[PDB]
């Protein structure tokens, strides 16, 4: 009983280290804003 | 039939005391009406012969205390097989039989007397009777197994596992 279940316990215990080691270590326009910010700054400068 | 063991097993005989007492003179007088008392040895043919014939290290020590201890053997070395001999006394209150069968083995070649073979052991602890330490210690030894086997299968009762820290309680 205690052998067995130790053994099996082992095993899960090293598939989810695996995993984890799976998931951790695997190291991997401007005109137009131009246009967007001169309205937006004459808006507020009418608007102020 | 459930038979109760005769190495535990223990008489009394009030009677047999308050009427006689306890001596080593009637020592074996009291053995005489115990179960372990077998009528087949020679001793009780000896006892009948007796009855007849009025009708018509500290072994050595109790062997030359007493005179009907003497008789004994004049009486026994006549007959051969199983017999009732005193093994050692302690006064007032302990005495021991040694149990022993006779093989007188008079065959030519033989320079040694009769044989003597140890049977049984036997005990008279106050007015009380007592007749394998192998059979103790393995008794001990699986009770003790049982009760581990107990507490062992309760505490993995009380164990309690999760993955990510391992065995708790």
């Amino acid at each position: 009983t205690m052998q067995l279940i130790k053994n099996v316990q082992d095993l899960l215990i090293l598939t989810r280290s695996i995993k984890e080691k799976w998931l951790l270590n695997q190291i991997p326009d401007e005109k137009q804003i131009e246009e967007l910010l001169d309205n937006c700054i004459e808006t507020f400068v009418a608007e102020k | 039939m459930n038979v109760t063991p005769l190495d535990e097993l223990q008489w009394k005989s009030p009677e047999w005391i308050q009427v006689f007492g306890l001596r080593t003179e009637n020592v074996l007088d009291y053995f005489a009406e115990s179960p372990f008392f077998d009528k087949t040895s020679n001793n009780q043919v000896i006892k009948m012969q007796r009855q007849f014939s009025q009708l018509n290290p500290a072994r050595r020590q109790i062997l030359f205390k007493y005179p009907m201890y003497m008789q004994l053997e004049e009486e026994l070395m006549k007959l051969d097989g199983t017999e009732y001999v005193l093994s050692s006394v302690r006064e007032p209150d302990f005495w021991v039989i040694r149990k022993q069968r006779r093989t007188n083995n008079s065959g030519v070649g033989s320079a040694k007397g009769p044989e003597i073979i140890p049977l049984q052991d036997y005990y008279i602890i106050g007015a009380n009777i007592y007749q394998t330490i192998f059979k103790i210690v393995q008794s001990r030894l699986m009770s003790t197994s049982y009760h581990l086997n107990s507490t062992l299968e309760s505490l993995y009762d009380l164990i309690e596992f999760q993955p990510s820290q391992g065995v708790h309680y």
